[PDB]
Order: C-alpha cells, then structure tokens, then sequence
C-alpha cells in the first residue's frame, strides 16, 4: 500500500481492519484501583523523591518540543537528567513516550542511566483516514514522512499487540491514545502506578498523576501509602481485594 | 548493470572492496538471539564502511538487536534518522519479546556522509503487507528505497534468493553461484579472486 499511500495520500496504515472475554480481568483491575491522585507539581524544579513511595510502574510523557512543530517543552538534556531511579521500586517497569527523532535514541539511553533494559517497542500508528492531502513538513534528518511514535517499555529486576491504531489528532492536540493505559493495566505489575508530566486530561483511577499543568492536587504521602499498606502492600492490580 | 546480480559466499570472508560504492546499503543480518548466526563481534566487524560514501543504511533489527544494531550503526558510521516498521497482516488485512506479541518488524534507517540527489519524504515510515513466507522480508522496501534513490547502485546483506532485485547485488550464502554483470565488478573480482574460490 505504498505505491498508493505516494499515490493517493492515504498512509499504509489507513486500510488495516478490526483496530474470547477478557473481560472479567477489566473488573478485577476497576475494583483493585485507587482512587486517582494527583499533584501538580513543575517537575523541572521539585525534588522527585518526595514522590514515595517507591513506585511499581512509572508512564513518562515528558512534552517533547516535536509535539509543537505546528503550535515549556523538555529536551532530552532535561528528560535524561530527572532521577527515575531514585522512586523506582527495585523490581519495576518503565514505560517512556519517545516520539519519533532522536528521542528512539536518546530514550533508550535514559533507560539504561536510569537501570532498565527495554523489552517492549509499542507503537502508535497513526491514521490519516480524515485528512489524506495532509503532508507534513518533514525533519531535517527525515528521509520518510512520520507517521508514528514509539513508547519504550523497560524493566528493572526479575494478551495484548505492540500496537496502537488510532487517528493522528488534530494539530495542537498533544493527547496520547488511552490505550496505553490498557496496555500497562493488563499487565498487572503493581498497583503503585506514576504518570508524570499527566494532565487534568489524563487523571485516572488507579494512578497518581505528577505534571506542572494540573489545576489541583489531592496529593497525600501518607493517604496514599495508605493505600498500599499491608495486606495490600504485594497486590497485582487483577486480584480479588483482600477482606 | 540493472539486471539482478549476486555473489554466494560468506559475508565474513568477502572482499567487499571489489564491489565499489553504493547509494543504498540493506542488511537482514542473523543475530544472535535455525540457520547460522553470527556473534556480536562478527557484526561489529563487518566491512560496512567500505560500501558507502554518501548514502543510506537499512537495517533490520529485532529483540535484543535494536540496541546492538544503533551499535553496530553508529560504529560502522552512520546516524540513525528513521526507523521503518513493518505492520503484519493477512490476505485479510488483519494484525497477527516475551510480554507483548509482536505485530511488527522494524527496520533502522541511517545516513552516512552528505547523500545528495534523493527524493527524501515520499513514503511513510509505515509498511503493511501480508506476511509471505517465514523470515522474508516484504517487496515494498525495494520500491520505497527506489523511490528514494532512483537508479542508483544497491546492494543488500545476508539476501536469499528471492532478494534478487534490479540494481541490486545480492550477498548471501543461500544463493546459486556468482552472477556479476557490472563489468567494473567483473573486473575487480577477477584481479582479487583469479581462482574463484573465497
Ligand atoms: C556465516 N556468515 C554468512 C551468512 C549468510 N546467510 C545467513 C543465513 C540467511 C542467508 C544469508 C539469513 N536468514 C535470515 C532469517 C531471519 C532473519 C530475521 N529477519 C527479521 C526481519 C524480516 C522479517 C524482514 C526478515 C527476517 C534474518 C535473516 C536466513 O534464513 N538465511 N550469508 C553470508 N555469510
Ligand atoms: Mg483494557
């Protein structure tokens, strides 16, 4: 579909189809969920290791200055220098939005300074079904058009596609497809969760949510260690709640 | 010489400095992760440099590989400026390490020295073909890289035999014989093999 995507502006992408009841694991992980807390915070400037406790899965959206080649971005001067490994719980995943540049690069390094290893390459394939004749200026190293991006997932220590098919957003808009979170939620690695750099947008049961553009913040350390103090301390996410 | 030609041999042995320079280096290398691999210094290793100037490096990479092959990348003299990932269906048009399954198969994209003359963004960095047969790589890659560097010279790295392509040569060990048409070329591997026998 290559010959077509240069012949009628539709990306190869546009034509993959269907993008048994798992269903019951979903309740598991609804009723396992704490109640979503958030705390805005400019990341640049707070001392990561009030952030506690240590955390089990760590989602990290640093607002890369591709996002706004059209419209504070980090670099990844600035991506690699927070100190991911000092809230990360000794056996715990990372999952990093790269983009589609240098950050496939430079990411893979912030996961190795930061102590995991990648296992995982998921990519969000982005559809352009509503907007065809909607070429976009290129990169100055690009040799192809850009029609992805990549989130890094690593691990630290000892079901689902490699894909997200959703429809590029319109221009400006910044949002990463939610079902990320279905990804990481079904994989049921702790229920101590972070997103940093979220937004009001993206606050969600089961997470706590770290970003300068948060309105406001419900953020206790001691309420929410609560949540994990035994008998709870060692829950996968898709358990049944201990009495 | 547009046809397609080829040379069976060991990647490893091979003088590639008879085979001249090239716009547009591919390689589907065996890494080490049901045939013969080679181990992570054998790739390091490889005479990359050699085979380009001013041009474009393609390389497949999975698993473990898409750490060493940015290696291997930036050791041979190449920067990384795009990745292609090939989306896998079937004649329906449907998706088909060890904690996700892998709809897809990526490619590395790298430039070496100032590359001139080539019609970069005409494709996407996005293939969806359906899956022919195992460890075959999908026709659509030659015609985006002929898109992109138009009647240049290529040559490709551990190719079976339906690699063969126009303006390409093909290196690998699963092919018939040496069938080299370019005469520059015919000429070089002579002066370096008058036996004929690497
Ligand atoms: C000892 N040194 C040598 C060796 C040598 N060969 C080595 C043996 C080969 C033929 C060439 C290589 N291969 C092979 C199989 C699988 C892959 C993985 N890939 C992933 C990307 C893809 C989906 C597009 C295609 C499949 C990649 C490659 C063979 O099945 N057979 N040629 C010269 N010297
Ligand atoms: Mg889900």
């Amino acid at each position: 579909y290559c010959q077509h995507f240069v012949d009628t502006g539709h990306r190869p992408q546009n034509f993959i189809r269907d993008v048994e009841l798992i269903r019951l694991k979903d309740e598991l992980i609804a009723k396992s969920n704490t109640p979503p807390m958030y705390l805005q915070a400019d990341i640049e400037a707070f001392d990561i290791r009030e952030l506690t406790p240590k955390f089990d899965v760590i989602l990290l959206e640093p607002p890369l200055e591709e996002y706004y080649r059209e419209t504070k971005c980090w670099t990844w001067d600035d991506i690699m220098k927070l100190e991911i490994d000092e809230i990360a719980a000794p056996r715990s995943f990372i999952f990093l939005w790269c983009g589609s540049g240098e950050g496939l690069d430079l990411g893979r390094v912030c996961l190795r300074k930061w102590g995991y290893r990648r296992c995982e390459d998921i990519c969000w394939i982005k559809t352009n079904k509503n907007n065809p004749g909607k070429t976009k200026t290129l990169d100055p190293k690009a040799v192809f058009q850009r029609t992805k991006e990549h989130c890094l997932m690593g691990i630290k220590g000892t079901v689902d596609i490699d894909l997200i098919i959703t429809e590029e957003p319109e221009i400006g808009n910044i949002e990463k497809p939610v079902e990320i979170f279905h990804i990481i939620e079904h994989f049921c690695l702790g229920r101590r969760r972070l997103h940093l750099f979220g937004r009001d947008s993206t606050i969600r049961p089961g997470w706590l949510t770290v970003g300068p553009t948060l309105t406001n913040s419900n953020y206790n350390a001691e309420t929410y260690a609560s949540y994990f103090s035994a008998p709870n301390s060692y829950l996968t996410g898709c358990t049944e709640e201990i009495e | 010489l547009f046809p397609p030609q080829w040379i069976c041999c060991d990647i490893r042995y091979l003088d590639v400095s008879i085979l001249g320079k090239f716009a547009v280096v591919m390689a589907d290398p065996p890494w080490d992760i049901p045939y013969g691999t080679l181990t992570d210094d054998e790739m390091r290793r490889l005479n990359i440099p050699v085979l380009q100037d001013d041009g474009f490096l393609f390389l497949w990479v999975t698993g473990r590989a898409m750490e060493l092959g940015r290696e291997c990348l930036n050791l041979w003299g190449y920067e990384r400026v795009d990745e292609i990932i090939w989306v896998k269906t079937n004649q329906l048009q449907r998706i088909i390490g060890h904690w996700l399954n892998h709809g897809k198969e990526h490619c590395l994209v790298g430039v070496k020295g100032n590359p001139q003359g080539f019609n970069q963004g005409l494709d996407c960095d996005v293939i969806v073909a359906e899956v022919r047969s195992t460890s075959h790589k999908p026709d659509e890659i030659y015609g985006m890289i002929e898109r992109l560097s138009p009647g240049t010279r290529k040559i490709e790295l551990f190719g079976r035999p339906h690699n063969v392509q126009p303006n390409w040569i093909t290196l690998g060990n699963q092919l018939d014989g040496i069938h080299l048409l370019d005469p520059d070329v015919v000429a070089r591997f002579k002066q370096r093999y008058p036996d004929g026998i690497i």
